[PDB]
């Protein structure tokens, strides 16, 4: 919801019902990249030209994207260490920053495991970052989490991946809302008839 | 020019844009030759884009354009004639022969990086229909390319 | 012609060089033979040219009769390498003139393609229904014909 | 039963042969023209909203007027390339004929043809037969005409305001005709083809001889510039005039010096002046 | 009402005499009434426009400023105005419109924001459409006009 209506950034004086303009453009970038990963996120705000005029001031927010969208990600984690400790100096800033890093360090494995279905965990020692164990550490606590959909090892050090078919998809869902449905019935069953 | 300029920064009309540039350098014709040597830049990357390499030949054949040789008539020449022969690492070697001229971005660079990023899938999905499966060396070796960018450039397209 | 028409005629272009090169030397009549191949430069391609339709003669046959063939048979099979078979092939199929597909890490390249299970269904329901059921309504009527001719 | 409305009436839907033998890269040059057509036509079609957001009420009519042979009905055939509505193509002859008002109700043909359907298309061609303002006719059959316009004036601008159907009109010299076609709301679009003028005689240039084997270092650039203008129909009459006087001497190339016996061919017209009035 | 069939009409003669008479023949009808509605009106018939049948003759002029201003004020309702925008400066500069290029004026000024993929006017974006509208002839070479002073 915030960056569905963040988006229309024609509004450019620093006034008092537009209170700043280069901090606006920065707020509208950060809650960017968790409203979409690739349905176009590209055309809003990367094709988008008067973003770009403004964000070609800030260097250091235009490399936060970058790094992203052309699959750097050892310098976006650089990136986005500065991002976090930049974003401590903020007063809307309690719900931001414990939820804030952890679901784009989640967003960044999920497309970096995607293309892939024999990773190795070697391979996240120097493309990514440093760290065998911290990258083993933290895909665990991750995929026990219920999200990021693959299946770490040990000593073969491969990350397999598992991801669903299509009908192994459509069958989850139909069998939730299945249930759903057939409680609502349940009850509404019970509540005619006395 | 700036007429072509915009018309050329759509990367949507690559034949209008020309004849602005054109017209560019028929009213800088010799009586600004600082400002009338970069529009041959200009309009030879237009026709670039426009994927007839060719006429970059024919026109510096004519007798205009010979007013103005020298070396970046020398540029726009082997990039063409790589272009033309669909040869990638030919590209780089010419890109790499002529650095000063132009791989600074006025503002020729640019396009020149999206005619590059095109031309590696251009060659690359020929080279997948005869197998089910292959290993990425010999794809490396039947595009004489190192297999690390392969590897980037790969990815991104099941992205 | 005969040899070339289908089903292999069995055949193998080191033999095909060994019985019939004495018709492209001289014999009795035999001169459109001098004429055709044997040049300098024009008959010179149509050996190579020869060659070429002969070994695609013998792409087409295994298509009809393997499912799979592993890449080193096909090498010793086409009187030529691996690597060129491999190219040959390759050029056959961005033409897609021969539906086929390989896989070089392993060898074993195939021929049949993925059938679907709306497919595979299709062909277990018809041999079930045109000959089973009809060439058992077949069987009756000429079990009944033995009736008429046996007794009395 | 009850059959579906006008089934039949004047039967004219032009779908898939025939249709357009065209596309809309295919015009060269008409930059400016080619956008607005597209605005009054194509796009409200498909993004509708974007008028809706605005609330404009897009634009209903358009006429396009300008020296013969300067790709107007060429325009209106790549329109009938890409567009997804139903194309109902009238010539503006046909529909004066015989019989006592037999003329006025085609004109009810069409538009309720068009009414009943979807979002539609029609393409009167050259409307100058019935469009010229008449003051009075004494004369039986010129007030037939006279009631052509005013049959045409009420089921484009009456009380029903027929939603969604579109009218592309095409004159020569279109100061003949009626002022009560040429208000807005009614005839919203006024376009006006030029010749060519020089930086589109390139791009006409360009587009016939890219599918051409010209392959040449003698350049067509002698003959962008020069005066004594030349409609764009004739650029294609010189390609084509040279395309014959390649093959005539056995050539597949066109070795320009046939270029030039091409342009003074199209080009030699005025010869006499008597040496008199100047 | 012309003569005889040569170059006579002669038959929608007979349709607009039944109209002259099922109005004002024998009987004067009751609770009936009719709203003809043109232009050109010199060259219509002067037998339907007697007195007897037709009694309110209605004139429509073209508006006047304050009327100019109204109508574009009925037609911009919809439309999404800046602010800082003058109504009254566009009309003034319309001497003589009709009224239906009003509208055509709120079209092609939403028209030019359209192209922009933008929603916002200016008052010069009136300014450039009022001048579109209003097109006249150019007369040109000064000897037909200065001939005739
Ligand atoms: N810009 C252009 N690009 C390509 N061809 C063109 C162009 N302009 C004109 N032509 C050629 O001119 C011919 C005439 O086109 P078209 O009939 O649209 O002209 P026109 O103005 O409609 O003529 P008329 O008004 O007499 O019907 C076409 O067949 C087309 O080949
Ligand atoms: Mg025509």
């Amino acid at each position: 919801q915030a960056a569905e209506l963040f988006l229309d950034t024609v509004s450019t004086f620093t006034s008092y019902e537009l209170m700043d303009y280069k901090t606006f453009v920065t707020y509208t970038v950060y809650v960017s990249m968790i409203a979409l990963e690739r349905p176009d996120l590209r055309e809003k705000v990367i094709k988008g030209a008067e973003i770009l005029e403004v964000l070609h001031s800030l260097p250091a927010v235009r490399q936060y994207l970058f790094s992203l969208y052309e699959c750097r990600y050892s310098v976006f984690f650089q990136s986005l260490a500065v991002v976090e400790q930049e974003m401590k100096k903020d007063w809307l800033f309690a719900p931001h920053y414990r939820y804030y890093v952890r679901e784009m360090r989640i967003h960044a494995y999920s497309q970096l495991l995607e293309s892939y279905r024999s990773l190795t965990l070697g391979y996240m020692a120097e493309a990514f970052g440093v760290g065998v164990e911290f990258i083993d550490q933290e895909l665990s606590r991750f995929i026990a989490a219920g999200r990021l959909h693959c299946k770490i090892d040990k000593v073969n050090e491969i990350v397999e991946t598992n991801r669903p078919d299509s009908k192994n998809w459509q069958y989850q869902e139909t069998i939730k809302k299945g249930d759903l449905l057939l409680n609502r019935v349940q009850k509404l069953s019970r509540v005619i008839n006395m | 020019m700036q007429s072509g300029i915009i018309h050329a920064a759509e990367e949507k009309d690559w034949k209008t844009a020309y004849s602005y540039f054109y017209e560019a350098f028929e009213g800088y014709d010799s009586i600004d030759s600082p400002k009338a040597i970069t529009s041959l830049k200009y309009m030879l990357l237009c026709k670039i884009m426009l994927n007839t390499p060719e006429d970059v030949q024919a026109l510096v054949s004519g007798k205009l354009a010979l007013r103005y040789a020298g070396r970046q008539t020398e540029a726009l020449k082997c990039v063409a004639q790589a272009s033309k022969n669909r040869s990638l690492a030919d590209f780089e070697k010419a890109l790499t022969d002529y650095r000063a001229e132009l791989r600074d971005d006025p503002i020729i660079s640019t396009h020149l990086a999206k005619l590059y990023d095109n031309l590696l899938e251009q060659n690359l999905i020929r080279v997948i229909e005869p197998f089910s499966r292959v290993q990425i060396e010999h794809i490396s070796s039947l595009i004489k390319l190192s297999k690390a960018d392969v590897e980037r450039k790969l990815s991104q397209m099941i992205l | 012609l005969l040899k070339l028409f289908t089903t292999m005629e069995l055949m193998r272009w080191s033999t095909l060089v060994e019985d019939y090169g004495m018709e492209l030397r001289k014999g009795s009549l035999e001169s459109p033979a001098t004429d055709v191949f044997g040049s300098t430069e024009e008959g010179e391609k149509r050996w190579k040219d020869l060659k070429n339709r002969v070994v695609e003669h013998n792409i087409r046959i295994m298509a009809k009769y393997y499912t799979r063939i592993t890449m080193k048979r096909m090498a010793q099979l086409l009187d030529l390498s691996v690597d060129e078979s491999e190219a040959f092939l390759s050029n056959l199929v961005v033409n897609k003139t021969i539906f086929a597909k390989v896989d070089r890490l392993a060898g074993i390249i195939n021929f049949q393609r993925p059938k679907d299970p709306n497919n595979l269904l299709n062909d277990w329901s018809q041999k079930l229904n045109s000959l089973m059921s009809l060439v058992n309504k077949t069987t009756h009527l000429i079990a009944k014909e033995e009736m008429i001719h046996n007794l009395q | 039963d009850v059959l579906p409305p006008e089934a039949d009436s004047s039967i004219m839907m032009l779908t898939s042969d025939q249709k357009p033998d065209v596309m809309y890269a295919d015009i060269g040059g008409m930059d400016i023209q080619k956008q607005e057509v597209r605005e009054a036509v194509e796009l409200p079609l498909t993004h509708f909203e974007l008028y809706k957001q605005i609330g404009i009420d897009p634009p209903r009519g358009v006429l396009m007027y300008g020296p013969p042979g300067c790709g107007k009905t060429m325009l209106a055939k790549a329109v009938a390339h890409h567009t997804t509505a139903a194309f109902i193509r009238v010539v503006g002859s046909e529909f004066v004929q015989k019989y006592l008002g037999e003329g006025p109700r085609m004109v009810r043909d069409v538009f309720r043809l068009a009414k009943e359907n979807a979002p539609a298309i029609i393409f009167i061609d050259e409307i100058d037969a019935i469009a010229t303002k008449r003051f009075d006719a004494q004369t039986g059959a010129d007030r037939e005409v006279q009631r052509i316009l005013l049959e045409l004036l009420n089921q484009m601008d009456g009380f029903d305001q027929n939603v969604n159907v579109k009218v592309i009109m095409a004159t020569n010299r279109a100061d003949t005709l009626d002022p009560a076609l040429l208000r807005p709301g009614r005839l919203d679009r006024k376009i006006e083809f030029p010749l060519p003028d020089r930086r589109q005689k390139r791009l006409i240039f360009s587009t016939i001889t890219s599918k051409m084997n010209l392959s040449e270092e003698v350049d067509l650039e002698d003959y962008v510039a020069r005066p004594d203008k030349i409609s764009g129909a004739d650029i294609n009459s010189i390609c084509q005039e040279s395309g014959m006087l390649a093959v005539r001497e056995n050539r597949y190339i066109v070795l320009a010096k046939d270029f030039e016996k091409a342009y003074k061919t199209v080009i030699k017209k005025d010869e006499q002046e008597h040496e008199f009035y100047k | 009402r012309l003569e005889g069939g040569s170059g006579g009409d002669s038959e929608v003669q007979r349709t607009m005499l039944e109209l002259l008479n099922q109005l004002d023949g024998f009987e004067a009808t009751k609770n009936i009434k009719v709203i003809m509605a043109t232009n050109r009106i010199d060259i219509l018939d002067s037998a339907l426009l007697r007195p007897g049948r037709i009694d309110r003759k209605i004139e429509f002029p073209p508006p006047n400023e304050e009327a100019r201003l109204d109508i574009l004020k009925i037609h911009s309702r919809k439309m999404n105005l800046t602010r800082g925008i003058n109504l009254r400066k566009i009309a003034e500069l319309m001497p003589g419109a009709s009224g239906a290029e009003v509208k055509g004026v709120c079209t092609e000024a939403g028209m030019y924001a359209l192209r922009e993929r933008r929603v916002h006017v200016t008052q010069e974006d009136f300014e450039m459409a009022v001048a579109k509208v209003m097109q006249k002839d150019s007369e040109k070479n000064m000897s037909i006009k200065k001939l005739w002073k």
